[PDB]
């Protein structure tokens, strides 16, 4: 019963493990977690690319070879956050947790899948140029200095004009600005500007209503969305989890049902049964999170804040 | 094979 070699790659590390015809997603996660030593499990889920090219999480309770995973020699997985916080600053409590989503959140935005202005972007980079570098010091942190760093967007590089220094001048002036910022602060305030982005935290899925017409549904940690093709940053249709009673879906229909009886239905249709299944599987994620943050803490989260308020005090 | 499915939000059962 040979093993099947897989790849699991955190945001900074790679980690390849060994799997079987019936290893479950569950087990797979549960030892990369430990592997990783990661607590606020919660948070994140295995990522991959199925026979027929989209992208999707693995399902935990079914098992790993039993789902689409692309056949390629070491099967491709990326421990990547799949929900995200309604407040980065009070739900992502360890370092390590903190982390993850700082690193997952940078890699996005400079790769324009989440987008952001050129001023913001400017900004997020200092706080990176802190976290990265520490305090700004001249005696050592000469001119050109972010030369052979990553740090904007690439969609206000080609839409500009400036130089290369002109625009690391720019992230100079803020990273002095930063000064005795350590990196826990340095990376969540990055997180905190973030957070506010119009595609921050959204997933989103081509499909078209019943004339024919191309749009986009998305699932955020608030509930649902459809924009119009040509805008993924302004909602045109919001569908708050409170305004939604039920939904449900058949081979490709998807209908979202508001709590409003004298409202009508919302129906829009997608390219393939398993994107439905997806986006409904998302929403019972993010809702059933929406909830859990809206009752006490649990034990277990008490006194993680609580040990986590130690590791950051003081001393005499 | 699997076809269907739904997921009751609002619906005063949870809460």
């Amino acid at each position: 019963p040979k093993p099947i070699n897989v790849r699991v790659t955190t945001m900074d590390a790679e980690l390849e493990f060994a799997i079987q015809p019936n290893t479950t997603g569950k087990q797979l996660f549960d030892q990369v977690v430990k592997t990783v030593g990661l607590r606020e499990v919660w948070f994140f889920g295995l990522q991959y690319v199925d026979s027929k090219g989209y992208s999707t999480w693995l399902k935990l309770n079914k098992k790993v070879t039993q789902q689409d995973v692309k056949k390629e020699n070491p099967l491709q997985f990326k421990f990547r956050a799949k929900f995200f916080p309604e407040d980065v600053s009070e739900e992502l409590i360890q370092e390590i947790t903190q982390r993850l989503f700082f690193l997952q959140v940078k890699e996005a935005i400079l790769n324009d899948e989440i987008y952001c202005p050129p001023e913001t972007a400017v900004l997020l980079a200092s706080y990176a140029v802190q976290a990265k570098y520490g305090d700004y010091n001249k005696e050592i942190h000469k001119p050109g200095y972010l030369a052979n760093d990553r740090l904007l967007p690439q969609r206000v590089l080609e839409q500009h004009k400036l130089t290369k220094e002109q625009w690391e001048e720019r992230i100079q002036n803020w990273h002095e600005e930063h000064r005795g910022m350590l990196r826990e602060d340095s990376m969540m305030e990055y997180l905190k500007i973030a957070q506010d982005l119009e595609m921050y935290g959204v997933n989103y899925f081509e499909i078209k209503n019943k004339k024919g017409t191309e749009l986009w549904l998305g699932v955020d940690a608030l509930g649902l969305n459809i924009y119009e093709h040509d805008d993924k940053l302004t909602p045109k249709i919001g569908f708050p989890w409170s305004e939604i009673r039920n939904i449900s879906f058949n081979d490709k229909k998807f209908v979202i049902k508001p709590i409003d009886k004298k409202a009508p239905d919302f129906v829009f249709y997608a390219p393939r049964l398993r994107i439905n299944k997806r986006i409904l599987a998302l929403c019972m994620g993010n809702h059933e999170l929406y909830m859990r943050r809206r009752k006490p803490d649990t034990i277990e989260v008490q006194q993680m804040k609580a040990q986590a308020r130690v590791d950051s005090s003081g001393r005499i | 094979k699997r076809r269907t499915g739904a997921l009751t939000l609002s619906g005063g059962g949870k809460r």
